[PDB]
Order: structure tokens, then sequence, then C-alpha cells
């Protein structure tokens, strides 16, 4: 188990998102860290065909704010636009 | 909140990686907070529906196999 997010970091984030009286099985979260790492392959895939087409040696935040428009995320990119300017600032 | 190395880790298995700017980690690790904040809460619909108040494997499946933009998961996760 390292190909992977450490399994209590992605639950407490999954906690956060339900009723303080939700449990969550074990198996629910062993899937969704997966699903996370299935994530970062999927729209690093994307982001790296951009920055490869455009000539360029290093994946950047725009890159993968490409990718996850793309992939049909535009629901998160707003968001992240806003908190790579700062980031950048 | 997620561990910046271990994204640029599972970023790095990627065909034509290359080099990774330090902000594309830090801007993952928000990423991936909104899209385990929206598949869990996805996925509560399903427990939910089921009379349940424990989020099962079977309820993170049927929100995948119901929601357009977690169709890549649909086979890591089949019902």
């Amino acid at each position: 188990q390292d190909r992977f997010l450490p399994i209590a970091n992605v639950s407490r984030i999954m906690k956060r998102s339900l009723p303080a009286n939700a449990k969550i099985s074990k198996e629910a979260k062993e899937t969704v860290q997966e699903c996370v790492s299935e994530f970062i392959s999927f729209v690093t895939g994307e982001a790296s065909d951009k920055c490869q087409r455009e000539k360029r040696k290093t994946i950047n935040g725009d890159d993968l704010l490409w990718a996850m428009t793309t992939l049909g995320f535009e629901a998160y990119v707003g968001p992240l636009k806003s908190y790579l300017n700062r980031y950048r600032e | 909140q997620l561990p910046l190395a271990r994204i640029k880790k599972i970023m790095k298995a990627d065909e034509d990686v290359r080099m990774i700017s330090a902000e594309a980690p830090v801007l993952f690790a928000k990423a991936c907070e909104l899209f385990i904040l929206e598949l869990t809460i996805r996925s509560w619909l399903h427990a939910e529906e089921n009379k349940r108040r424990t989020l099962q494997r079977n309820d993170v499946a049927a929100a995948i196999a119901r929601t357009d933009v977690f169709d890549f998961l649909v086979d890591i996760v089949p019902r």
C-alpha cells in the first residue's frame, strides 16, 4: 500500500463531506483511496499531452487546469485557478 | 492535507511526465480534495437511498456508475 495517498488522509477528507454520525466502511475508504490515484494518473496523462504538444519540459499548474477542463471537471477549475494564482503571487 | 511528495510520485508514473513544476503537486493536492469530497457525497446519496448510515463500497460503485465525469473509474469499482 504505497502506490496510494495515505488511507487516513483520504478518509479524513471523506468524513468532512458527511453528517457527523455517518460511518464509512474500510472497503469504501480503500475504494476511494484507489480512485484518487486513478484521478491523478488520468489528469496527468492529459496534462502531459498538453505540455508535450506545446514543446515544454515541465508540467505546470496551467497544464493541470487545462486537463481538468478537457476531462470534464469544469466545476473544480474556477476555484483551482484562483488558488493557483494566489500560490504564484 | 495530502503529502506533496506522494502526489509527485504518482504523477511521475506517467509516460511523458518529465519534469514537474513545484506548483503542480500543490494544485493537485487541492484538486484531489475536491474530487474526494464530490465522490464521497455522491456515494452517500446511494447509502441514504438504501436506508443506511454506513457508506459502503457498493455506494461508491453506484455513484461512479451514474456519474459521467467518473466514467474513467467504472472498471476500477464495478458494482
